[PDB]
């Protein structure tokens, strides 16, 4: 990974009409499809489920075709209410009648390790070293490199997690702020600690459904059925948000800058989603974007096992469960926003968090 | 390294050796080979097989944005 | 934990009853809801209402117009002002400590009452 | 509104089933208290844990539908006392007691 | 907040005449940010020019337009009988009131 | 491009309407479904757009809190539900597909549906 | 396939394993 | 349809007289294709 500064060079960079985001997206699709080919397919598990209350969790009993095909075995499993839909007490796994669920393989970690991007022969990568560079326009001084820095391919919705901090100042970017269909990216120059956890004491049970195919389910939670929560500190947050407010005063006509919760939509976009240790969290952010001292801003979260991110018609993903509890400490280094329109007058601009359009997470 | 430098006051040592040094990354390398051959063949057809700088028998027209040596170099 | 009450006792009709309640030997008064109940002779217990150290208060739906509840006074104290009390509705008044076992983040409603763990000595009022 | 029978009678050494029924009890815990004549009430059935809802002693509680039964193994003459159930409404708006059951020992 | 005033007048004209229409923008935007629309009496509006110079499909040649910064302009050379309807200048989000031709 | 809208009806104060913009014959997922309010013999207004692959929606400051825009992709039909209608809600309602659907990236609404004149 | 006459066309009735596997 | 077959004792494991094919509950058995010979022909490098 060699770097060499290029003196007296100015180039017109463009973060939005780039191609490495459109290649990173397709390469994430390709690797996630390749890595889930030698894994279990839960097409035999699309059966009627006798589900009762154990809360958001349902104790579901159902029967399966075991390893000996002419014998049927009754088994039990704890499924969240978001992972099942009714058809009474009869349910089926969500997205069975539209998609082919594929269990994420155990003993193959899906950790977002840092990924460098090295240019091929005959090409080069220019990096812009200007600290206040928003993403578009000229750069003061650039550097040719072989391989980019370690880019963790994180998955998020409303808060960019484990990203690269801005060096000196908060960096705000859009294609055109007066256009409202275009997500506004905001890079924090100061990380905000966020510690989050699933406190349930799960016990994983293995279910054999075929020749070497195993289906891992939750079963028999021990102790209190507690709620997954996502803590942020009210100290550093709203300080960083006041800084963001100050910076967004200048990039528009003078108006009061203040924040609203997310609009209606799929729990995939109305809540800050991510992926912690293979467990998919969906934490509501209504407590962050609704209007100042030390404390904690504890956010309710909903765990979802059957999730279909980067929406491919006909595919899903059963994320297997983990025994014990887990904890999720990360560094918020970014923030995705959007702007409500209309002739609302009163000189206040309402910014809501925005989700979907996953390429934005790698534009940052 | 000399991108922003003026023309007056290195090509072989630094820049030229960097043109060759799954199916996706095999396609991009075959394409690198094609571009190296589509530049080396052009140079060989312009009488520049083993040399990097060539004086040629084509005079410089006045219509090709004629500028003095002082302005250019 | 002990609860000790203090009031006039001899209360006539169309007068405002007042009964303060000192709390002694309690390490964490913040984590228990404090409530008043009553028992007249030959009748079941009637719930007046409860308060918390956060400030949340909730009264009985068909007694609230008469009663209000007081707050902390350094020494852990809470009281009961019952305007327009009649001699047709008397009884034996009890302080009580609806304890709270917290099992998770208390902001998210992750708590449940242990019940009226400790009871005061009680005072009869007219 | 809660309601329970006025009285239950059982001889020494056997078991009495005081029952308490009402509307909110299908969703909320049912606490129980014991009151002597003159003496202050005490806590006999508590919610020690979120899920187990256990007990330690001769008293016990059984839940089914909209009715909760206080069950007292090993009745004695000392256990002759009034028994009051409590439930905390559909939401956390107000606590409320039952009509009380006087257990008499024959 | 982008105010799109439009010129007054009802344009009491006959077929075969010309028509000059104009729309003003409250900020220095490029030509790509403004479009023009036919507003028919009780039917679905259609688009003529998007980008202030690029015509749309299925549209005759008689309509042209240009402008940069402020004071964008639309000109029609030959008013057919169907062209005597209202015309709207569209911004990102806020439509125009609509100048009138009789 | 075929857009088949629904029929209108006068709604009393406090009711709820659910107008639809059933699409056909194109890539419904990669297509915004902007909604547009025609005031009676007056200028238009922008109700709001709805990305249909995620439901990510943005309404106008005027109708923020009174409207909600669901989408269904299986049958490729977008929805728009309006609660708490008053008598001043007299208008027409159309659905326009644009915003990079056409060549230009800026909002260039071309195809429009059938109209719905809920008063 | 239980096929009867509707010609060269037959009306055939048959059963299948639907999207819910334990239901026919 | 009910069928019969002679299996060696090394190719079956019990679960009486009830058996299953060996390595069914750990592996996915794949029949070696007839009309494609697996003869070790000489291979040059
Ligand atoms: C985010 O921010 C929050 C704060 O906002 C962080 O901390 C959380 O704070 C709350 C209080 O606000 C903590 O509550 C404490 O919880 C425990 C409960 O003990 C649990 O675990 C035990 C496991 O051994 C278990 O025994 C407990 O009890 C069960 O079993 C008994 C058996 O009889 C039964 O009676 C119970 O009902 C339960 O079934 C229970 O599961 C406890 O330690 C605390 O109360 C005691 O402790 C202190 C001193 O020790 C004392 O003051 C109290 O009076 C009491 O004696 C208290 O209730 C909560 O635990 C914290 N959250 C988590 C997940 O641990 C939170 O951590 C932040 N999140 C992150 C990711 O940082
Ligand atoms: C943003 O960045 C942070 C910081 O990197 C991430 O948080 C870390 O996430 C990793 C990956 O999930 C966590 O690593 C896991 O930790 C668990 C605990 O390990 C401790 O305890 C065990 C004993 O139980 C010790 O052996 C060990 O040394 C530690 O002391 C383990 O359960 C995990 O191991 C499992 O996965 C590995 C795969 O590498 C397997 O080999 C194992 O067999 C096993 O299945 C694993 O090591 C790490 O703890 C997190 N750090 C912190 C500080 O919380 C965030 O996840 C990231 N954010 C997002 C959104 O991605
Ligand atoms: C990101 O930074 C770039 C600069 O690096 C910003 O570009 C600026 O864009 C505005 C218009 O959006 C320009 O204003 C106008 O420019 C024209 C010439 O193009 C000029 O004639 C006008 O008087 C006016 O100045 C501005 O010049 C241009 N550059 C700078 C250095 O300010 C871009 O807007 C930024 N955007 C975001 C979203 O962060
Ligand atoms: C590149 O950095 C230079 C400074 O080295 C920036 O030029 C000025 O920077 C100051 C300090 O931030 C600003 O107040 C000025 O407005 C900048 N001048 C202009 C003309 O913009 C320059 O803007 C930086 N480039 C980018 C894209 O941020
Ligand atoms: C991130 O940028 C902010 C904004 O410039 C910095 O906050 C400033 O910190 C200095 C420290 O000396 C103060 O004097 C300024 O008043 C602060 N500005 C505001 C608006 O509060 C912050 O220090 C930067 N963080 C890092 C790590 O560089
Ligand atoms: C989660 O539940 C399991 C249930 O087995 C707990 O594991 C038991 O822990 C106790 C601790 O006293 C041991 O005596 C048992 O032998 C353990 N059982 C097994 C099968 O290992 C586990 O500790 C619980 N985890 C937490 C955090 O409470
Ligand atoms: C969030 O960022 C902070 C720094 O801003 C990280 O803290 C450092 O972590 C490294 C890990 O190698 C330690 O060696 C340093 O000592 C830490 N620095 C300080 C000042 O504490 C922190 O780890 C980041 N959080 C996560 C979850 O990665
Ligand atoms: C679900 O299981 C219970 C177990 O008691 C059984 O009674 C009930 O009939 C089952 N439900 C269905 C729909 O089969
Ligand atoms: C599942 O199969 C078993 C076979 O013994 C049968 O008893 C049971 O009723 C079936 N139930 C469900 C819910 O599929
Ligand atoms: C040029 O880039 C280098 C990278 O090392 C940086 O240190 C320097 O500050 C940059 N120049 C300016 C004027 O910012
Ligand atoms: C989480 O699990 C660890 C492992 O035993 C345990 O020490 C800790 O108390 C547990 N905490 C919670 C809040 O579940
Ligand atoms: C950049 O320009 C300055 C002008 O003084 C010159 O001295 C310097 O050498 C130039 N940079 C390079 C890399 O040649
Ligand atoms: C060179 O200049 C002459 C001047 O007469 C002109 O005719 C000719 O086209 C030019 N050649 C090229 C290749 O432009
Ligand atoms: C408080 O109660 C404890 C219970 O163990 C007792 O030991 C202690 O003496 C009491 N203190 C006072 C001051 O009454
Ligand atoms: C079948 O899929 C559709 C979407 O195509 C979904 O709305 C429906 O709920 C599913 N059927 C059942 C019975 O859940
Ligand atoms: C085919 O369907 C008819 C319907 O009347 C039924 O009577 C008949 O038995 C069926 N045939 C077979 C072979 O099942
Ligand atoms: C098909 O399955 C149904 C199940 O209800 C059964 O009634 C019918 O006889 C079966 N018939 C054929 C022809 O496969
Ligand atoms: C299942 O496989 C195990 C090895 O994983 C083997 O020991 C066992 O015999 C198999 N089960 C049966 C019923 O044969």
């Amino acid at each position: 990974p060699q770097e060499m500064v290029l003196e007296n060079v100015t180039e017109n960079f463009n973060m939005w009409k780039n191609n490495m985001v459109d290649q990173m997206h397709e390469d994430i699709i390709s690797l996630w499809d390749q890595s889930l080919k030698p894994c279990v397919q839960l097409t035999p598990l699309c059966v009627t489920l006798n589900c009762t209350d154990v809360t958001g969790i349902k104790n579901c009993s159902f029967n399966i075709t075991t390893e000996v095909r002419d014998k049927k075995k009754k088994v039990h499993a704890l499924f969240y209410r978001l992972d099942i839909v009714p058809i009474s007490t009869e349910y089926i796994l969500i997205n069975c009648n539209t998609s082919v669920i594929t269990q994420i393989c155990p003993k193959v970690s899906f950790d977002p390790i840092p990924i460098h991007y090295c240019a091929p022969a005959g090409y080069a990568i220019l990096k812009c070293n200007n600290k206040t560079f928003n993403g578009t326009g000229p750069c003061n001084n650039v550097s040719t490199i072989q391989c980019t820095h370690g880019i963790k391919p994180v998955v998020s919705t409303q808060l960019l997690l484990n990203g690269s901090l801005a060096e000196e100042d908060i960096i705000i970017s859009s294609e055109n702020m007066m256009d409202n269909t275009k997500t506004i990216i905001v890079h924090f120059n100061e990380s905000v600690g966020i510690e989050c956890t699933r406190p349930n004491n799960n016990t994983v049970e293995s279910i054999r459904i075929g020749p070497g195919q195993t289906f891992y389910v939750t079963g028999e939670i021990i102790g209190d059925i507690r709620q997954a929560h996502c803590n942020i500190s009210k100290g550093n947050w709203s300080k960083t948000l006041q800084r963001v407010k100050e910076k967004l005063k200048k990039y528009y006509h003078n108006k009061t800058i203040k924040f609203e919760p997310s609009s209606g939509g799929d729990l995939e976009i109305t809540t800050h989603s991510f992926n912690c240790r293979g467990e998919f969290f969906y934490c509501y952010t209504s407590g962050l974007f609704n209007e100042g001292t030390n404390g904690t801003i504890t956010l309710p979260c909903r765990i979802k096992q059957i999730v279909n991110m980067w929406q491919k018609v006909g595919r899903a993903m059963y994320a297997p469960p983990i025994a014990g509890n887990i904890t999720c400490s990360s560094n918020i280094t970014g923030l995705l926003l959007t702007r409500d329109g209309g002739r609302g007058t009163n000189g206040t601009e309402t910014f809501r968090p925005a989700g979907g359009n996953m390429k934005d997470n790698w534009r940052s | 390294g000399a991108a922003g430098s003026t023309m007056g006051a290195v090509q072989t040592r630094q820049l030229l050796s960097g043109f060759v040094q799954g199916i996706k990354q095999l396609q991009t390398r075959v394409l690198a080979i094609e571009r190296y051959l589509e530049v080396q063949q052009f140079l060989g057809l312009w009488g520049c097989s083993g040399k990097a700088i060539c004086c040629t028998a084509v005079p410089w027209n006045t219509t090709w944005s004629n500028k003095s040596e002082q302005e250019i170099w | 934990v002990q609860l000790r009450e203090s009031g006039p006792g001899l209360v006539k009709p169309s007068e405002t009853l007042s009964l303060s309640c000192t709390v002694s030997n309690d390490s964490r008064p913040s984590d228990h809801s404090w409530t008043w109940v009553r028992q007249s002779p030959g009748k079941a217990l009637e719930w007046i209402g409860d308060i918390h150290y956060n400030g949340a208060t909730t009264y009985n739906p068909s007694l609230r117009s008469r009663v209000r509840i007081e707050l902390d006074q350094s020494i852990p104290r809470f009281s009961l002002k019952m305007t327009s009390m009649t001699a047709a509705d008397t009884g034996m008044y009890y302080c009580a400590r609806n304890a709270i076992r917290i099992y998770g983040v208390v902001a998210l409603g992750e708590w449940f009452h242990y019940g009226m763990d400790v009871w005061g000595q009680g005072t009869a009022v007219t | 509104e809660l309601t329970q029978p006025p009285s239950v009678s059982v001889s020494p050494g056997q078991t009495a089933r005081i029952t308490c029924s009402g509307a909110p009890l299908t969703s909320r815990f049912t606490y129980w208290y014991r009151q002597k004549p003159g003496q202050a009430p005490v806590l006999i059935i508590s919610r020690s844990s979120q899920r187990s809802s256990g007990w330690s002693g001769r008293f016990s509680a059984s839940w089914s539908g909209t009715t909760v039964t206080l069950t007292i193994r090993g009745v004695q003459a000392d256990d002759e006392a009034d028994y009051y159930c409590q439930s905390s409404d559909t939401s956390d708006s107000y606590k409320m007691f039952g009509g009380g059951t006087k257990l008499t020992v024959l | 907040e982008i105010v799109l005033t439009q010129s007054p007048g009802t344009l009491s004209l006959s077929p075969g005449e010309g028509a000059t229409l104009s729309c003003r923008t409250s900020q220095s935007l490029s030509s790509s940010s403004l479009a023009w629309y036919q507003q028919k009496p009780g039917l679905a509006p259609r688009l003529l020019i998007y980008g202030a110079s690029i015509r749309a499909t299925g549209i005759p040649d008689r309509f042209s337009g240009s402008g940069s910064g402020t004071d964008f302009t639309l000109t029609i050379s030959r008013l057919e009988p169907e062209d005597f309807a209202v015309y709207y200048c569209q911004q990102y989000e806020f439509f125009g009131a609509g100048t009138r031709v009789e | 491009v075929q857009l088949v809208q629904s029929g209108a009806e006068l709604k009393k104060p406090g009711a709820s309407v659910k107008v639809s913009c059933k699409a056909s014959g194109y890539t419904f997922t990669d297509s915004y479904m902007h909604w547009v309010r025609q005031a009676p013999g007056q200028g238009l207004e922008w109700m709001g757009w709805i990305n249909p692959n995620y439901g990510a929606t943005n309404y106008a400051h005027k109708f923020q809190g009174r409207v909600t825009m669901t989408r269904d992709t299986s049958i490729t039909t977008a929805y728009m539900e309006l609660n708490r209608l008053r008598s001043d809600d007299t208008a027409v309602y159309y659905c326009a597909r644009g915003n990079f659907l056409r060549v230009d990236y800026t909002w260039d609404f071309q195809h429009w549906g059938q109209g719905t004149l809920v008063t």
